[PDB]
């Protein structure tokens, strides 16, 4: 998350092709950050029994003051996205913690940013994450959090108030 | 010549402006020609009255433009040296009439008159440039803003920009004259008159300078993706 | 559609219809430009795009209403009474009925 990745970001900027693995089908797009994402995917997958209970404290203690830009939030999303269903299987508690952690990272990047360009898929990502995983449980926690956002993100996520 | 006498007679009796069309179609064969016709009327009454509102003849001209090629009216208001008269009232009233042209459309000609409407629009833009140059004096308001407003309305994107592009390819001397006039107008566009003034004039200048280059220049971006085409062609 | 041809044949020499850039091969089959050339004052031609010529419907299109009618005071009064009169025709017919109604309204609101 901090190799440089932020200031020297690159003309590489385009996230969605970079983060996801199997981009190393060609000899190209073999960025060393994608390797770690794929390895973390594999580890969290085969270890998806009890070692996943360390991810909420990990996020809400370590990942907060190490994120300023938006593709860092996108990397965190590509890390802790697919395993949300594995969590919802039985570990229904940490769901709200991961959700409020995502909301806090969203606020942290919105408060420090010039333009939010790659946020359009993020809106519907969060939409479906609330729609098919949580429901109305994170509502009391996110009502006072979503309001501190930008007018664009506010107009987008307006429908969350229901 | 009979049209002048007909117009004087129509002035001697204040018509209801709908019987005027009937009387004009009756006095003339109504089918002989319409390009040997009213295209010379508009100037007489208004430009001649000069310092005067000149009522209901602008209304007769309006009901004329209701059924008339815009090319003739435009080349009329262009060939006329109204800015030489400089009553600051006749041109001010004529701008409101000219507003009706670019607002709705510049109708077809159904013939080779396409070049005619093209020349008409080009000369109309030149006359609007002369309007701005003559009205930007403000040595001591209304005209300096209204002329710019009518110019912006005439330079409506995607409709008349193609017409002006065709005009440039038709001949280049008029475009060079328009460029010289745009430079002369930018010379005064630096005069601090108001916040709104000297602000949209830059937009009009950018539009005029974009006219010749291209209307559909591929300026699109943000197509971030991988190109396998060159990757395979080099292989 | 031959049914429309019959009406264009039955038209008076005062009326004259034509075709614009036509989305009218066989289904719409019409959106004409009928100039009411007559003795009285002229006006702006309407479109009058009609349905299949079997006519379980009428024509009225009202395309150039926006700029043509609002611009003039007389043309504004032309539209006014003419709309109310067209809202009375029970199952009006494409060419003859609607065109005659338009001419009658144009020369009646003329007063």
């Amino acid at each position: 998350s901090s190799s440089s990745l932020t200031s020297e970001t690159e003309w590489v900027g385009y996230p969605f092709r970079l983060f996801d693995f199997t981009a190393c089908h060609q000899s190209y797009s073999e960025m060393s950050c994608s390797y770690t994402l794929a390895l973390a995917h594999a580890v969290w997958h085969h270890s998806s029994i009890g070692q996943l209970s360390l991810i909420p404290k990990f996020l809400t203690e370590a990942l907060l003051p190490v994120v300023k830009t938006e593709f860092q939030l996108l990397y965190v999303y590509h890390l802790v996205g697919p395993f949300l269903q594995r969590f919802q299987q039985e570990r229904t508690r940490c769901m709200i913690e991961i959700g409020v952690a995502f909301y806090d990272m969203l606020l942290n990047v919105d408060q420090c940013s010039t333009h939010l360009n790659y946020m359009d898929p993020i809106c519907d990502f969060l939409y479906h994450m609330k729609y098919m995983f949580t429901g109305d449980s994170v509502k009391e926690q996110v009502e006072k959090i979503i309001c501190n956002l930008k007018p664009a993100l506010k107009l987008r996520l307006r429908f969350i108030t229901h | 010549v009979n049209l002048k006498q007909a117009i004087l007679q129509a002035w001697k009796e204040r018509w209801s402006d709908y019987q005027w069309a009937i009387n004009m179609k009756k006095f003339f064969p109504k089918g002989a020609t319409w390009d040997i016709l009213n295209l010379a009327e508009a100037l007489l009454e208004q430009a001649m009255i000069g310092p005067s509102p000149n009522p209901l003849i602008l209304s007769y001209l309006k009901y004329a433009i209701s059924s008339q090629m815009v090319s003739c009216s435009s080349v009329l208001t262009a060939i006329s040296k109204f800015d030489d008269f400089s009553r600051d009232l006749c041109v001010q009233a004529l701008l409101d009439i000219m507003d009706m042209f670019c607002d709705r459309l510049s109708c077809h000609g159904k013939a080779e008159e396409c070049i005619g409407l093209c020349r008409a629009l080009l000369s109309a833009l030149h006359w609007l440039l002369r309007c701005t140059a003559a009205s930007a004096e403000r040595l001591q308001e209304k005209q300096l803003a209204l002329c710019l407003q009518c110019l912006e309305k005439t330079l409506s994107s995607t409709k008349n920009r193609a017409l002006l592009h065709i005009a440039k390819l038709e001949e280049a001397s008029s475009w060079t004259a328009i460029e010289h006039s745009l430079l002369k107008l930018g010379e005064i566009l630096a005069n601090l008159s108001n916040p709104q003034l000297r602000s949209q004039a830059e937009r009009c200048g950018t539009l005029i300078r974009s006219i010749p280059s291209m209307l559909s220049v591929h300026s699109e971006q943000l197509h971030k993706t991988g190109f396998p085409t060159i990757h395979a062609l080099i292989l | 559609p031959n049914v429309l041809q019959g009406e264009v044949a039955r038209l008076d020499p005062k009326f004259l219809v034509n075709l614009d850039p036509s989305h009218c091969s066989n289904n719409g089959t019409v959106h004409l430009i009928c100039k009411l050339d007559d003795k009285d004052l002229p006006s702006v031609p309407p479109l009058e795009l009609s349905v299949p010529a079997d006519y379980p419907a009428q024509s009225p299109m009202w395309i150039d209403r926006q700029w043509q009618y609002d611009a003039n005071p007389f043309l504004q009064s032309v539209h006014r009474c003419m709309t109310s009169r067209l809202l009375q025709l029970p199952d009006k017919h494409s060419v003859t009925a609607l065109l005659n109604t338009w001419a009658q309204s144009i020369h009646q609101a003329c007063l």
